[PDB]
């Protein structure tokens, strides 16, 4: 029987990884100059939410 | 879930790589506090589930996750700056 704490990691590991996916993503293309990077612009807080 | 699950999850998600000099990104540990409203103003204020049902609010708590990043230049010194409360 899955309950609520199954049910919820099975559905938080995607959005874990679609968070880090993104994360890689931005910081990339924003990297492919090499000039700096910073985390808090990075994240996006409503994949997850 | 909330005390293990979360935490193994967040640990067992691979480092990220990325690059010329190169970046990795690790998480170190996740604090969860109690539901909190983030009012228009940005003031904070514990939130009721009673005020939750009468508002349309959804009852929630902010998750915060330190993250370590590592900065390789070839200099034979990588810089670590840890950040607190992501």
């Amino acid at each position: 029987l899955d309950l609520a704490g199954p049910l919820l990691a099975f559905l938080f590991r995607g959005m874990f990884k679609n968070l880090l996916k993104e994360v890689r993503i931005y910081a990339q293309k924003f990297i492919d100059r090499g000039k700096d990077f910073n985390l808090e612009l990075a994240i996006k807080t409503r994949i997850i939410s | 879930f909330i005390q293990m699950s979360v935490q193994r999850i967040v640990e067992d998600a691979p480092p990220i790589d990325l690059q010329p000099p190169r970046y990795l990104l690790k998480f170190e540990q996740i604090y969860l506090s109690k539901p909190t409203h983030w009012e228009r103003d940005g003031a904070p204020s514990p939130m009721m589930p009673n005020e939750a049902r009468l508002r349309n609010l959804t009852y929630s708590a902010p998750l915060y996750v330190d993250i370590t990043k590592t900065v390789i230049k070839e200099g034979e010194e990588q810089l670590q700056t840890q950040h607190q409360k992501t």
